[PDB]
DNA sequence: AGGGACAAAGGGCTTTCCATTTATTTA
DNA sequence: TAAGCAAAGGGTTGACGAAAGCCCTTTGTCCCT
């Protein structure tokens, strides 16, 4: 009959990416990190909004956080930690009959494609979502286990293939495929031009003073780690009309554009797991997206 | 109000101001002492799997009992002594010390074994006087789980839970 | 001449909060005279009074709901009831740093009573917590209020606790002067017919109420009479004050 | 013979843990040290919802409780004590004669297995279960009635001999097999990373503002103790098809998996203790199962 | 001399009955 | 010293049930042929 999974089924993060920080370097030299700090400025704009065109002579007034490189430098450098966690199917919570022939139904998936797209995610620097732009040439450095590399350019949205990500790529592919961890302390350097703005991830601010606060650790300009862990799993490329690298969710979904890729057309991951305990055979690259959600997380609900 | 109390003999049929439920569902112990009940004083209310029939509104024996000391006016014996003996045949003694804690006293040269059990109207004027009048410093709790239902009727009716007092002293700086 | 033996910065953790079902957070003054009796049974040093203050407490939990662990299944009645979580009935826990006071005579040398409670002190629990860190006891020695004060002095930084009586009744007197209910002693109601069930076989059980009293939690270093802050076994079956009503 | 148990037994918990702290060091000067402050963070994410897939294109904003360490140092310090306390055989509840007839027939069982089961368990970091994943070298520092040992690394899953640990095996059996107490001081160090996260323990609350939140001393991340108290109690491999070891739980359920192992085969506590009470001999690897309830306290139904 | 009936005693599983405020709110 | 301090979009879901009733089985208690 059915095999459902248990009304209690969590599955704990395989990626630990740490919050990353923002600091001022050179292009020429990059020994000198000097912190990017949240400043906090004031802007005087106007009242421009879709409805109330009455309003549109009077002048609002919010204080917003800032963040720019300061004048002496040229580079935007973004230091964080990324800790890929291994023990992939084993349920944390949850974990029985539907931890177990999932394990038995999901071990000749693609591990290694899986860990190229995420650590070209990371070399190509799609995890800054506004550093990009603005920026002449950027390089990504990956230091794991004692070694280090160093990546020039990689177009982010056609995951083309080379050699300096391949490696890592086996690595994190056997790291996720066994047991244990994989830290990639990596460093991002944009030229970003002399002065220019930095975006660090805004916090929510319920009902205070500032209209726009950026992350702050220890009055220093930071990024969220959910951010950069949000941007390691932008790898989904089997949807309806296949398109954009989006983010991987159980129902492919996107909040900024409000609607959902993998939502109501039977292809949710939800969909594609009761299938798969319950024994139907699950194609190439959709258990991919189930495993990729595994090492996403969630709650697998009743 | 008598179709319902005849119901309520037909059924388990036990009312009480002082319990263990409240420490531990399992509990089955139930005493209703006498010279403590006073004018407001409130009640609580059992029967098994917390039954009951409505009196057209919606409404149960409890709010019945216990709006404004509308069981005083049949045991201080106003209404008859047919309504007020029927009401008397409810109250008895049920005794069970299982899963309640059991401590000691020092009495008057030698130790004494006694149980704390849990007090009706502390409960029911917890609910309607810390927050009606204004007392900014609680703590709110549901008995039991996601069934709250198992214990009493008191337990039943509002799933708001009860209301403690906070004992957190102000610490050092 | 009396004597005082200190517990100072005593780490109690996993005690449970549930003085009632009424008075949560800190344990009854039912507790802390019991431990008098406890190592007066146990050790044999006999302790006529207690006081407690609290350097820190905490209850385990968020600002308007504190709550109870995942309850085990040790019943005898569940045999296929094992597979789902637990029936859930609360009892809150906490975690404090504690002062306690204690009055005990002793006619003896100072170098028995330290060691004497210290070695009581790793076998006891603090209302089912459990002592992480404590300071080495020391003894006090004192005569009159002049040398009263010098054990009041040496308590900074603590809140300590006076009693202060309740004016008609419990939730009223806790609305309008807006303090602090907790219990202070015990209503015998119905005696139990059989003894087979008791942890003990021989003493009569009884049935009891949680009678309860308002309190003070009072800077140390700013009470009148350490009397007025020490608590001790009464009648019947309650606790009260040397130093009566603050 | 023939007697009936008693409707209600209780028994004193003989491990009494204390509740973590946790602390951030570098891994050099362990001196240097600062509580890991426990902040509230806010997350945008998707639904993410098991069904419900109509409301699965927006988002939900909610308040988490986080706790990282800072990103000077990259060293987590865990520090907490365990009391062991002697006489076991007495019951708080029960005064003998079933209590006596179990007693003596538990007096030539294997104390200490258990006891070098609990001080493995300790030893090891299984009190953790989510801050030793993915820590880059552990160590442990015990320190118990003036003397101190220092441990490395050590195999959570499996439980192997060595001789550092055996002597804090015998000094806590021999409290164990008769009266007494002895008290440990553990601390754990673990090089996580730079700026990593840490896990304490969550609370059960449905707390409207916070919806994860971690536990707390003033702010100071802090586990449960009843949390330490369940990995030092999680020996149980003498259970039919044991694979992992599992908490001691009278029916050989743990309930983050949902299962039940010891319960309902002739195999659990209650049909043990009428076996060992009326004469029959048990088998060999049960008996120390049986003390493992005790020791970890409990009160048992009719 | 021992299986078979007579019946108590545990034991698994199966409903069940709910409806108030959902708190606000920190020193 | 004086005049003016923005808008939408959402805010999770999953476990957390004692007692009466209904059958099923087992072993105290008693029976002759």
């Amino acid at each position: 009959t059915k095999l459902k999974a248990p009304a209690v089924l969590a599955y704990s993060r395989k990626i630990n990416p740490t919050n990353a920080l923002m600091f001022a370097v050179n292009w020429s030299d990059r020994d000198n990190t000097t912190a990017v700090m949240v400043g906090t400025k004031t802007v005087a704009g106007t009242q421009s909004v879709r409805g109330n065109p009455n309003d549109a002579d009077k002048g609002n007034i919010q204080t917003v956080n800032f963040a720019n490189l300061p004048h002496n430098k040229n580079t935007l450098l973004v230091k964080y930690n990324v800790k890929f966690v291994g023990d992939v199917f084993k349920a944390e919570l949850g974990g029985g009959e539907y931890s177990n022939t999932l394990q038995t139904a999901l071990e000749n998936t693609d591990f290694g494609t899986l860990a190229y797209r995420y650590v070209y995610n990371i070399a190509a620097g799609r995890t800054l979502w506004r550093n990009r732009v603005g920026a002449e040439s950027i390089e990504t450095v990956i230091t794991v286990n004692d070694q280090t590399f160093t990546f020039s350019d990689l177009l982010v949205n056609e995951f083309d293939e080379d050699v300096d990500v391949a490696e890592i790529a086996d690595m994190v592919a056997g790291v996720l495929s066994g047991e244990g961890f994989v830290t990639l302390k990596v460093e991002h350097y944009m030229l970003l031009g002399e002065g220019s703005e930095v975006f660090p991830s805004q916090e929510f601010v319920e009902n205070s003073k500032l209209s726009k606060q950026l992350f702050d650790l220890n009055g220093q300009a930071a990024m969220h780690d959910q951010k950069i862990g949000n941007a390691i799993r932008t790898i989904d490329t089997w949807y309806e009309d296949a398109t954009t690298p989006i983010a991987v969710e159980p129902y492919g979904s996107v909040v900024r554009n409000g609607v959902a890729y993998r939502a109501g057309n039977k292809t949710d991951l939800f969909t594609l797991m009761d299938g798969a305990v319950n024994g139907k055979s699950l194609t190439e690259e959709d258990q991919m997206f189930v495993t990729a959600n595994l090492i996403r997380g969630g709650v697998f609900g009743g | 109000i008598k179709e319902m109390i005849e119901d309520f003999i037909s059924k388990g049929g036990l009312i009480f101001t002082h319990s263990g439920r409240y420490t531990n569902t399992n509990n089955s112990c139930f005493i209703f002492n006498k010279n403590d009940i006073g004018v407001d004083t409130k009640v609580d209310m059992y029967t098994p799997k917390s039954a009951g029939i409505k009196n057209e509104e919606g409404e149960n024996l409890w709010q019945v009992l216990n709006k404004a000391n509308m069981f005083y006016r049949i045991y201080s014996g106003e209404l008859g002594e047919e309504l007020q003996y029927l009401l008397k045949s409810c109250c008895t003694a049920k005794e069970d010390v299982t899963t309640l804690p059991q401590i000691y006293f020092k009495n008057g040269e030698g130790y004494d074994i006694l149980v704390p059990i849990g007090n009706a109207h502390n409960l029911i004027s917890g609910t309607e006087y810390l927050w009606e009048h204004k007392y900014y410093n609680t703590f709110t709790q549901k008995l039991g789980g996601s069934n709250p239902q198992n214990c009493t009727h008191a337990c039943n009716k509002m799933r708001g839970g009860f209301k403690q007092f906070n004992c957190t002293p102000p610490q050092v700086e | 001449m009396r004597k005082f033996i200190i517990v100072k910065n005593v780490k109690v953790d996993g005690i449970n909060a549930k003085s009632s079902d009424i008075t949560v957070g800190m344990p009854p003054a039912t507790t802390f005279c019991g431990l008098g009796e406890t190592m007066s049974i146990k050790t044999g040093i006999v302790v006529k009074a207690v006081s407690y203050g609290s350097v820190k407490f905490e209850v385990r939990g968020s600002r308007f709901n504190t709550s109870v662990t995942k309850f085990a299944w040790q019943d005898r009645g569940n045999g296929g009831k094992a597979n789902n979580n637990s029936p859930i009935q609360p009892k809150p826990l906490a975690d404090g740093v504690f002062t306690l006071c204690f009055e005990v005579e002793w006619e003896d040398c100072a170098e028995v009573l330290v060691d004497k409670v210290t070695n009581f002190i790793n076998t006891a629990r603090i209302a089912g917590g459990t002592i992480a860190s404590f300071n080495k006891p020391f003894v006090k020695v004192a005569k009159d209020a002049e040398e009263l004060a010098s054990v009041k002095n040496a308590m900074m930084p603590c809140y300590v606790v006076v009693d202060c009586g309740v004016e008609v009744n419990i939730f009223e007197d806790a609305v309008n002067r807006k303090l602090q209910p907790m219990v202070n002693g015990y209503k015998k109601l119905e005696k139990i017919v059989d003894n087979k069930h008791m942890r003990d076989k021989f003493t009569p059980a009884y049935l009891a109420t949680p009678t309860y009293t308002m309190i003070g939690y009072k800077m140390v270093s700013n009470v009148d009479n350490f009397d007025q802050a020490l608590w001790q076994y009464g009648e019947n079956t309650k606790v009260k004050t040397i130093g009566g009503i603050y």
